[PDB]
């Protein structure tokens, strides 16, 4: 964890934290989503999210269960350093074959199966190889740009 | 200028039009175990290289090794957050932002 | 190699290939064993230190015997550096032997000129060599002797040399037993100095 | 000594492609250079001779030769002089600045003594050796000795 990713989950704390106390209620949880949008956020959405913590969410409680779920969680710098490296004469997305080889042979993490499952959100560029750095965006935060 | 250096009698030599002169059987062993040397040196300046080329090779069996992990577990994240009502909002908000 | 090209044809006979030099002074050495020794027959042979009588001297040799001789009648040999060194005055190694050796290898491969110091000298052939040759002729013009191999024309093309650059006047020696063929050299020597300068 | 230096055991682990700790007499040239060795390979050569041992044949290795091998390797870490690795070089080109012509010392090291291929050569000078076609050791002997 670097410190601007721990100073963006205090900011993410206080957004969600709209009682301003320092905990992570439930009645927080649901007007943060009424907020967003959500005027239909069922009290057992709330109910596992508070179920995922051993007490309440204050901000080291919330620093652990998302320390303790990204355990593997790589910043868009360090993955698009190691796709310039896969990539080392610059600016060409690398092929879809050649990622696939790659992440096989040296790797038990870069299986097959586990592959088809990259291609499959990570779309065609993504899941081929060819682009880059789409899918650093995405590992460092999820779901369609 | 050469014979500047050395922990060497500057006198048991001396210096002439065409050579220099030098007196015996030390500086005559000297050279001897020099000549050696050579014999191995190419040889000597094989090994390093031969060496260190092996050692470039671990740290690939081996500078790799990292990024992988970086790569790898990245992904991970994403895989598990991205259906994530929080992580979603976020997404959708995260324009916003300056 | 590279240098010798003027000679070319000659060069075999004026200085050897560089690795056959390599070959010849990068070797196996042992010092405190490797000698030369006096010999009833044979002048002086070579041989391998055996033992050590306090006073006196066990040696192998090479063809194969052991004589046990004084210790003066045991002398050192130069390491493997000196193989055929063009100025035997170079080796650290003044002896008796260590000089006919040294004249003695450098003719059985067919090397006629060698220096002993500010001497130049000369081993009759018995045969024809492309030494004489008009190449070598300007080959050794304008060379100290320490850019060119031993040879004659070295001497001679020094003194020319030096006649003019000092402003006295030469001389050459040459002298030998009634079979050493220096009529030969003095011709030669005078054959040269038309040549290149009339 | 241990210092017992359990990390040799351990890099042997590393080298061994079957996992039943044993590692080809073949492989021994290269992982006595991966801990910290360089024995030139006509040594490593002959000291397996020596022992009328024969990597011409199938080779298979314990710890318990492999060990000793490696601490009869480590005294001959004395002969691993700088002085004379720049020297050698300074002595290959003329003039007052370390720069070898590309092409002398790629095939110096692939053809002289013990044969380095010239992949192993191209990814020794790949870095090193700029688009002028000079080589300054000074910095490349340097690189070398940081492995």
């Amino acid at each position: 964890f670097d410190e601007t990713e721990i100073e963006d989950f205090k900011e993410a704390f206080t957004v969600i934290d709209q009682n301003a106390d320092g905990i992570i209620d439930k009645d927080d949880l649901r007007e943060t989503f009424a907020a967003m949008g959500r005027l239909n956020v069922k009290n057992e959405e709330l109910d596992a999210m508070i179920k995922e913590a051993s007490g309440p969410i204050n901000f080291t409680v919330f620093l652990t269960m998302f320390g303790e779920k990204l355990k593997g969680a790589d910043p868009e710098d360090v993955i698009m350093g190691a796709f310039k490296v896969l990539d080392p004469d610059g600016k060409g997305s690398i092929k879809k074959s050649f990622l696939e080889e790659l992440l096989t042979t040296g790797g038990g993490r870069f299986t097959p199966e586990e592959i088809k499952n990259m291609w499959a959100a990570f779309p065609p560029d993504v899941a081929g190889n060819v682009d880059y750095k789409n899918i650093c965006y995405v590992i460092t935060h999820g779901e369609d740009a | 200028k050469l014979l500047g250096g050395g922990d060497v009698d500057h006198t048991q030599y001396a210096f002439g039009h065409t050579k220099v002169f030098f007196k015996a059987g030390l500086l005559g062993l000297l050279e001897e175990m020099r000549d050696d040397k050579l014999a191995e040196i190419i040889t000597a300046t094989q090994a390093r290289c031969r060496g260190f080329l092996m050692r470039v090779e671990y740290r690939a069996m081996v500078e790799r090794r990292e990024s992988i992990f970086c790569i790898q577990y990245n992904v991970r994240s994403f895989m598990n957050v991205k259906h994530w009502p929080w992580m979603k909002l976020f997404f959708k908000i995260k324009p916003l932002l300056k | 190699d590279a240098e010798m090209a003027a000679f070319g044809e000659a060069a075999p006979y004026l200085r050897k290939s560089e690795k056959e030099r390599i070959e010849a002074q990068n070797k196996p050495f042992d010092a405190k064993s490797s000698v030369f020794v006096v010999h009833p027959k044979q002048s002086f042979v070579k041989g391998t230190i055996q033992s050590k009588e306090g006073g006196k001297v066990t040696v192998k040799t090479e063809g194969g015997e052991t004589l046990t001789v004084k210790e003066d009648q045991v002398f050192s040999m130069n390491p493997p550096k000196y193989d055929k060194i063009e100025d035997m005055a170079m080796m650290t190694h003044l002896h008796e032997p260590a000089v006919l050796y040294n004249l003695k290898e450098r003719y059985a491969a067919w090397m006629i000129y060698t220096y002993s110091g500010l001497f130049c000298v000369t081993v009759n052939p018995y045969k024809w060599l492309p030494v004489y040759n008009p190449k070598v002729v300007l080959a050794y013009r304008g060379k100290k002797r320490q850019e060119a191999p031993p040879h004659i024309f070295s001497i001679s093309d020094n003194a020319y040399q030096f006649m003019l650059t000092d402003r006295e006047n030469q001389s050459i020696l040459i002298t030998g037993e009634s079979g050493a063929g220096k009529t030969v050299n003095t011709k030669r020597v005078i054959q040269y100095f038309a040549t290149i300068a009339a | 000594s241990k210092a017992a230096a359990d990390d040799f055991k351990e890099a042997f682990l590393l080298f061994d492609r079957t996992g039943d700790a044993k590692i080809t007499a073949s492989q021994v040239g290269d992982i006595a250079r991966a801990l910290g060795q360089n024995p030139t390979n006509a040594e490593i050569n002959k000291i397996l001779g020596n022992p009328s041992k024969e990597e011409m044949n199938a080779a298979a290795i314990t710890f318990e030769e492999f060990l000793p091998m490696l601490q009869a390797a480590a005294n001959n870490k004395d002969q691993g002089t700088f002085e004379d690795f720049v020297e050698g070089l300074r002595v290959f080109d003329k003039e007052g600045n370390g720069t070898v012509m590309g092409a002398e010392l790629r095939h110096v090291l692939a053809t002289l003594g013990e044969k380095m291929t010239e992949e192993e050569v191209e990814e020794l000078m790949k870095g090193q050796e700029d688009s002028n076609g000079c080589i300054n050791y000074e910095a490349f002997v340097k690189h070398i000795m940081s492995v």
